[PDB]
């Protein structure tokens, strides 16, 4: 089922949107992608996160002569022990002069609809949060 | 008492009539011979074992 | 040319569901056809019933007083053992001349057999050609002749001591010692003939009269095996006599039509033709050159020709074959790598030729013997145990599930107990029933087996009760949470 899911990425356009865990690193083969989100890492792991990053994307035609054809984005929640981690990890990428540049505000989430609209429904999100302790 | 499964068909009453069908004229043997071919998957099966108390039971008078 | 990968999926569920079909299809036609040969063995009882039916009322003792007090003095002086060819040619004549064929006379389904003979015997008249064969077998009984009434599914056969031979004797058609005249005057339809002494003991005399035996009837006829079991508690006590006629039949019956066609040789071992033989089977020039020939087929001894399996199939029958054992025959070997192979280039298909070899150049298998506590290993690390001798002397089988976790667990040697093989997909996996250990260690392995039982039972019953408790924790923490929220916001 691992290689159907990867198989349904690779050749179904409907699905390219797959959701991996730390198996990601090096228990399989990934295939070429261009836009990769991490959302937690292993807290610290400078070079793990980042091998993953260098697997992750992967040369493609079309966009080279673009300084950017491929795009990573690293969430990190504000004023969390996470944001110590990111600076603590990404020193690795910065040794190789990437930089990364801050996001506080992303355009355009007002008009599209997005869930948690309501923080109703996000104080049911702490509700199921908070039951796993 | 040689209990067997065809103690039950020995007094069965049609197949009363059927062994005293055997037992003397076989003229109704055609009867016997599309009742057993149309259903009776249990007397193809248990006629194939004790075959002296089957033509015992033939031997009815 | 749209969704190729629907069309796709159609096709698999076509082809799945035609093969389902097809295979219940030929399910049903087995079932019916099976019925249909059980009902006609069914219809062949009956008619062995009405045939005993019939013998138990020529058995009567009023019949044969009856039958003695018309025969006269002539025929009675002449004892079984003196009656031969001519006196019963002169009892048939004479039976001809008493008893005449009249059908005019009435008849009623509420008299009697003994009592309708009676009667005949009364006005010296008869009925039917088959009540003139049941008056000539009382007349018989009445001497107390050794005669035994035959049925073709009619006649007479009298054990002669003279020649101590079944001769035929047919009063109607006065036929003495004419065994294929009989093939005529009896049931047109001969498929079974039956001869009924009048004990009630069975005889299957289909050979001597119908001279298409040995060849069609041999191979159209009932089931060999269902048939003997239906005649073996109806054996004659006559053991010597079997004996005889069984010889008999073999001196009459030794190559004695000759045929020569093509499809007669083939499934017949009397005759046994090279190309008539399987891929397993095989001739054995040595011992059969010539025997004779048919549109240029030669002829080989069928105790010339012997069937051959391979050398894994050998082990499986528990034989090994001898050391510098030349292949008997070399033919084509099918294994499920072999099979792939094979497929991939057919040259080699016909190159494999798998060398199988004779019981006779295969000795039994000896199993070995278990020393230091060491359970022996085959190439493939285990035992072949088609049969209980197989197993290595020293060694023992526990059937006991998950018992290897706890060999190994006790550092014990435990091998699996190759049983035999299975093959759900199309690969011959090995079976292994239980696991073999060395006999030393049996009981305590049992005991070890039994302790592991109760730990995993009660280990079962503390998880259950902690998955309880688990829930009830998460229940209660969920509702903490719950409250303090609401409180939070109200």
């Amino acid at each position: 089922e691992r290689m159907q899911i990867l198989q349904n990425f690779k050749h179904n356009p409907k699905i390219n949107t797959i959701f991996i865990s730390k198996v990601g690193d090096t228990s399989f083969d990934l295939p070429e992608a261009n836009v990769l989100i991490q959302i937690s890492s292993h807290g610290g792991s400078r070079r793990q996160e980042a091998q993953r990053l260098g697997r992750v994307l992967r040369a493609k035609k079309g966009m080279v002569a673009e300084e950017y054809n491929a795009f990573f984005y690293s969430l990190v929640s504000q004023d969390t022990q996470e944001m110590a981690y990111s600076t603590k990890r990404q020193r690795f990428l910065v040794d190789q002069g990437y930089s990364f540049k801050v996001i506080t505000k992303l355009a355009g989430m007002e008009e599209e609809d997005l869930a948690f609209s309501t923080k109703e429904e996000q104080q049911q999100l702490l509700q199921k949060v908070l039951a796993a302790t | 008492s040689g209990g067997h499964p065809l103690e039950f068909l020995r007094n069965q009453p049609q197949f009363q009539q059927m062994r005293q069908i055997i037992q003397q004229n076989p003229s109704l043997l055609p009867a016997l011979l599309q009742q057993i071919g149309r259903e009776n998957p249990q007397l193809l099966q248990q006629i194939s074992q004790h075959q002296e108390h089957f033509i015992q039971m033939l031997n009815e008078p | 040319i749209e969704t190729p990968e629907q069309a796709k999926t159609r096709e698999r569920s076509e082809k799945i569901k035609l093969e389902f079909e097809t295979y219940l299809r030929r399910a049903m036609k087995r079932f019916n056809k099976g019925v249909h040969e059980d009902t006609h063995k069914v219809h062949l009882l009956c008619l062995l019933a009405n045939g005993f039916y019939r013998n138990n009322i020529c058995s009567q003792p009023d019949l044969h007083a009856i039958g003695l007090s018309i025969i006269p003095a002539r025929f009675t002086r002449v004892l079984p053992r003196d009656v031969d060819t001519y006196y019963l040619s002169n009892l048939v004549k004479w039976f001809i001349g008493t008893f005449t064929v009249n059908a005019e006379l009435s008849a009623s389904e509420q008299d009697n057999l003994q009592t309708t003979l009676e009667r005949r015997f009364a006005i010296y008249s008869a009925r039917d050609d088959e009540e003139l064969v049941h008056i000539f077998l009382l007349i018989l009984r009445a001497l107390q002749l050794l005669t035994r009434l035959v049925l073709s599914l009619q006649w007479l056969e009298v054990f002669c001591e003279q020649e101590e031979k079944w001769v035929c004797v047919d009063c109607v058609h006065g036929v003495v010692g004419q065994p294929l005249t009989c093939y005529k005057y009896a049931t047109k339809p001969m498929t079974y003939v039956v001869g009924i002494d009048s004990d009630g003991w069975v005889r299957d005399v289909t050979q001597r009269y119908d001279p298409v035996w040995m060849t069609v009837t041999r191979k159209c006829r009932v089931d060999a095996e269902w048939w003997a079991e239906t005649l073996r508690p109806y054996q004659s006590p006559f053991m010597d006599r079997e004996k005889k006629e069984d010889l008999e039949f073999q001196a009459k019956h030794m190559d004695q039509p000759l045929p020569t066609a093509i499809g007669l040789y083939k499934n017949h071992p009397l005759y046994a033709l090279k190309r008539h033989l399987l891929k397993y089977e095989a001739i054995y020039p040595e011992t059969a050159a010539i025997l004779g020939y048919c549109r240029g087929e030669a002829v080989y001894s069928r105790d010339c020709v012997h069937t051959l399996h391979s050398r894994d199939t050998w082990l499986k029958k528990a034989r090994v074959v001898r050391l510098g054992e030349v292949p008997y025959k070399m033919v084509k070997g099918f294994s499920n790598r072999a099979r792939k192979a094979r497929l991939a280039e057919p040259q080699l298909r016909e190159e494999n030729d798998l060398g199988l070899f004779g019981y006779w150049q295969t000795e039994e298998y000896q199993p070995p013997v278990a020393v230091d506590g060491k359970v022996p290993r085959n190439e493939f690390g285990n035992v072949y145990l088609f049969l209980p001798s197989m197993m290595p002397i020293g060694c023992v089988q526990l059937n006991l599930p998950n018992l290897h976790r706890v060999a190994r667990k006790l550092d014990i040697d435990c091998v699996q107990a190759i049983t035999g093989f299975d093959f759900h997909g199309g690969y011959s996996h090995p079976v292994t029933d239980g696991y073999i250990v060395c006999e030393e260690f049996k009981d305590v392995l049992l005991t070890a087996w039994e302790n592991e039982q109760a730990v995993i039972e009660r280990k079962e019953k503390e998880k259950k009760e902690k998955r309880a408790l688990g829930n009830w924790k998460l229940l209660a923490k969920g509702l903490l949470i719950r409250e303090r929220l609401k409180r939070r916001y109200g």
